């Protein structure tokens, strides 16, 4: 194969050659470069059934309606419209909102200017293997409770929170609930018409469109309303103003349209490579499997490597691509209990699309004989 | 003239632009040359639908745009 | 030519072939497809490099540095964000707000709903050429004034504010002035280390790039600060937190490359288009121009029919793709705020050229209106009152 | 070692990411071969500048870290 080995998919993963050359269809002046919102002419009217199309492909993987799409720059912008527009539309009701401590700083980040702004919220503590005990977070619920925002799968530990009971939890107490669904979207099965989620957030990168676009899933049955955060015009049915980037709209959806094709044979391949990583280093030593082998992402693991120097094994790990969620260390580790050496020295191994069976075998044989040599030169591994 | 549709579509209770998603949505899924009754109470259909018709290539059959509910008659070029 | 023929480009822009060849370089595994994030990796650093050259060809356009770019989504976001961003900032100096009722929407509809969030707003009514009145925008000012939002070409009639007056006004009394040039980047000169500018917006589609992106610039000497709008990360130096699109950054850098290079060749041809359009058609009995012919952009023409049904008049020049800027119904709100009556408004085209116009079909456009309207008046029955 | 140096550049008062986005400007209309001093107080460019230079092919001439100011000579690449 080719060096360094990219897995890191879940930062980013490449644009799909058919989901790129659908995208170059609408920006030239032979193409469909037009504006959605130029109602005179034809121009506008064939670009807005282009973003229809793609707004219909994005539904029918989540099993959504297509009037429950919101149109956004990203899952950065999602979180930020879905729980600031929920926040604030239902602070009549309460203004106390519940989220977790490993949930992606579009989430986190969001929750701390609701609190600038008078709102009140807890951040509950996971349990060390990633997941939310369901009984804190019932003690935590109040009347004042009025939105609850818990990501279905964690973007470093890949840890998959049970989301339909949250839902039911949510439901039953006229609770909003938010799911940030970034790195399940693709890769877990997911029907709205089934689960008890209000909010929803997705993007294009994760799963092989670009950069740049996203969407917010608002239910409307029963119906759930939001501020808008972006004005000007009252486009996305009122919810998210802005011209319409039908070129990045196009690529999300044929994105998501061979997601859903893809999806069943992709993620046992997927999780069939995940387990080939797993049995092939766990018998290392001094090794920790960070998250949930039996219930986590079939595409993400986390590995923590006792009694070696953090920074020079991301140096040992050269010819791979891979990420350590870091001067400071992951906050989603430090959550879990880590303490900062160890988090320090965790690698996150994220699979995709291009990863192939001699790629993890070449990993396997990597990460022996980094960590073999590296512990050799600790002073750290000699005490040990 | 509207007794003989293929598809029915009940679109009250929607506004703009929800009216003419919908339409877009049905009609793809439509062979060329079924027809779709169209059931709708939002005012600017009476431009809309027309407009859908006129700028994506499809035949207006029928309107009612005299009082609630309107009604439209298209047929999938 | 080809038909029907685009006269829209105030709506949107094809994207430059040179544009989309750089963007597709930026996507694909083959690519440099990779996070400006992932500080671990090369795929992440040479993605961040391609960034800063995105980031300085634009700043060059309009003589900023670098570090006063702020990557937004478009112009819609940077409007927000710089009215909500200063407005939030600056409210202990006070909430009084001062704005145009031409503005486009994103900046009228920010400003309502900083209104019913403690937020006083003064909208000002422009002169019947486009023009703010300078004196009536000093009348206007107080002591809790922090804030004036005043664009530099209307995206709709084209008039052009005297931006520099503007912001001397503000500076002297400690105003921040944010101004949109979405419809001025790359058309008329803009140069920010002479400009007493705090904020402006620009976006890329009207300008030969990719929709979806823009920037909000914000002044380093004398520093302005703003609230964030988009957390988590605090990317953007903290201003505006999310990924960068690479690809999309890319186009819109190399699209105000070529708008530095080709900016004023392009604009004398443009100039010189549209006063061939309106010599051409300035001799039909009732028409008006609307704006101003000698300090209006060069590539937008905005002209009132009168005595003409103006749902007829855009049927008659289904040739051409145009603009009336009616909203949905009703007539653009610039024109009403202009004093035109909702008929004439209704029956009002804006032309808008671009680098894809020739002369040729300037001319074909130059005849089928000679030739619409000439038709249309002997069928209307409000033409043969005008007559008696 | 810092005597001769072809470009200065004070990165006094900037804070990442700002002193490395200079640095990639500086370092931009220069010709490979000549070399840049650059003068910083920001901690983190004692990671961020040899960074420049492993993952962007420059040569990190002599670095000076036990002190404020901090300065770094490199050679375009
Ligand atoms: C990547 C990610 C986001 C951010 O998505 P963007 O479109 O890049 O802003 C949010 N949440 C999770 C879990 C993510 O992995
Ligand atoms: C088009 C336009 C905008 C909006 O630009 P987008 O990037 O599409 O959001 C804002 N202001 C003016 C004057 C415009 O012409």
């Amino acid at each position: 194969m080719k060096l360094p080995i990219y897995l890191d998919y879940s930062a980013t993963t490449p644009v799909d050659p058919r989901v790129a050359e659908k995208m170059m269809q609408f920006m030239t002046m032979d193409g469909t470069f037009g504006n959605p919102a130029s109602r005179s002419h034809r121009f506008g009217w064939q670009a807005e059934e282009a973003v229809d199309i793609a707004r219909n492909q994005i539904a029918d993987l989540v099993g959504a309606d297509p009037r429950e799409i919101v149109f956004t720059s990203g899952a950065t912008e999602s979180d930020n419209l879905a729980i600031k527009g929920a926040a604030n539309f239902y602070q009549k009701k309460g203004k106390h909102i519940i989220t977790s401590k490993t949930e992606h700083k579009a989430v986190l980040d969001t929750c701390r200017q609701l609190e600038r702004e008078g709102f009140e919220v807890t951040y509950l503590a996971p349990q060390r293997n990633g997941i939310i005990d369901l009984k804190e977070l019932e003690a935590a619920m109040r009347d004042d409770t009025i939105l609850v925002s818990i990501m279905h799968v964690n973007n470093e530990i890949g840890v998959v929170q049970d989301i339909a009971a949250i839902g039911e939890m949510c439901r039953a107490r006229g609770i909003i609930y938010h799911v940030d669904a970034t790195q399940s979207v693709g890769k877990l099965p997911i029907d709205l018409s089934q689960l008890k989620v209000d909010l929803m957030s997705f993007s294009g990168h994760k799963i092989y469109g670009p950069k740049g676009i996203g969407a917010l899933y608002v239910r409307r049955k029963p119906r759930v309303r939001i501020e808008a955060q972006m004005h000007g015009g009252g486009h996305e049915r009122g919810m998210r103003s802005g011209t319409l980037p039908v070129h990045q709209i196009v690529g999300m959806g044929e994105a998501y349209r061979i997601a859903k094709e893809e999806m069943a044979t992709e993620m046992e391949r997927l999780r069939g490579l995940r387990n080939r990583l797993w049995n092939g280093i766990k018998d290392i030593e001094e090794v920790y499997l960070n998250g949930d082998l039996e219930h986590g992402a079939p595409n993400i693991l986390n590995v923590s490597f006792n009694y070696v120097e953090g920074e020079s094994l991301i140096m040992a790990l050269k010819d791979l691509a891979v990420s350590s969620g870091s001067l400071e260390p992951s906050y989603v580790l430090r959550a879990l209990g880590l303490n900062d050496e160890l988090a320090h020295s965790s690698i996150r191994f994220s699979l995709g699309r291009f990863t192939t069976e001699e790629e993890i075998d070449y990993t396997i044989e990597l990460v022996r004989k980094s960590i073999g040599r590296l512990r050799d030169l600790s002073p750290l591994w000699e005490m040990y | 003239l509207f007794s003989s549709p293929d598809h029915t579509l009940d679109a009250l209770g929607l506004r703009c632009p929800e009216p003419v998603m919908m339409v877009r949505k049905t009609v793809r899924n439509m062979q060329p040359g079924e027809t779709l009754l169209i059931i709708a109470d939002d005012p600017a259909t009476t431009r809309d639908i027309p407009g859908f018709c006129t700028f994506m290539e499809h035949e207006l059959v029928a309107k009612e745009t005299d009082g609630l509910p309107y009604r439209y008659l298209i047929r999938k070029g």
